């Protein structure tokens, strides 16, 4: 059970392709009509994890 | 054609632009802008040896 | 355009980045443009907002 | 040096003002590491593919 | 002038970066003296 939550919480470090691995940095550097492509690659990322 | 190049997310340098300043409030659940920093908690002063 | 903005867009007319329609223009240089000087049409560049 | 990034419109930012990795509109509230530039010069025609 | 070879033993480490951590085992990518050399 440890390692099951352990490697859950490590998730949150990656970037699946994106350009940051943090929600604030993206929404403070990019225009809402182009941000929202990045956004998306996190969620598909962490709904399989 | 002018290139302005730039990195970001290392030692904060003095090139930040034009925005204004406030104090310090601790203890309080508060927003934090520590120079692009952005989010909210609890500040506290602790003994982690830098 | 839906995305982007300029100088007369922020400042005359800025259109939403959910635009759903199509936009048609051609060249005016007989019909709003007067072979004297064309003056009587105004641009705004100072509304500070 | 502390900048301010509300040069545009000033002498001639027109043609093109493409960004990358950065939205232009937020650059006013961005604390670079450091800021490069240059200025070459170019035939101004299609070889403008950089 | 004169030249020789000796083992560099475990000689040739630093601090990457200027991130504290305390009580932690990083794995870093970084350049450096592969040991006994
Ligand atoms: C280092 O170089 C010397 C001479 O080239 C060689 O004798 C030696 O085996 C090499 N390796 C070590 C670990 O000394």
């Amino acid at each position: 059970n440890a390692q099951a939550l352990n490697t859950l919480v490590k998730q949150l470090s990656s970037k699946f392709g994106a350009i940051s691995s943090v929600l604030n940095d993206i929404l403070s550097r990019l225009d809402p009509p182009e941000a929202e492509v990045q956004i998306d690659r996190l969620i598909t990322g962490r709904l399989q994890s | 054609v002018v290139v302005l190049s730039f990195e970001l997310l290392h030692a904060p340098a003095t090139v930040c632009g034009p925005k204004k300043s406030t104090n310090l409030v601790k203890n309080k659940c508060v927003n934090f802008n520590f120079n692009g920093l952005t989010g909210t908690g609890v500040l506290t002063k602790s003994n982690k040896k830098f | 355009a839906p995305g982007q903005t300029g100088n007369i867009a922020d400042y005359n007319y800025k259109l939403p980045d959910d635009f759903t329609g199509c936009v048609i223009a051609w060249n005016s240089n007989k019909l709003d443009s007067k072979h004297s000087g064309n003056y009587d049409y105004w641009y705004r560049l100072f509304r500070k907002s | 040096c502390v900048a301010d990034y509300s040069v545009l419109y000033n002498f001639a930012p027109f043609f093109a003002f493409k960004c990358y990795g950065v939205s232009p509109t937020k650059l006013n509230d961005l604390c670079f590491t450091n800021v490069y530039a240059d200025s070459f010069v170019i035939k101004g025609n299609e070889v403008s593919q950089i | 002038t004169t030249q020789s070879y000796t083992n560099s033993f475990t000689r040739g480490v630093y601090y990457p970066d200027k991130v504290f951590r305390s009580s932690v085992l990083h794995l870093t990518q970084d350049l450096f003296l592969p040991f006994f050399s």
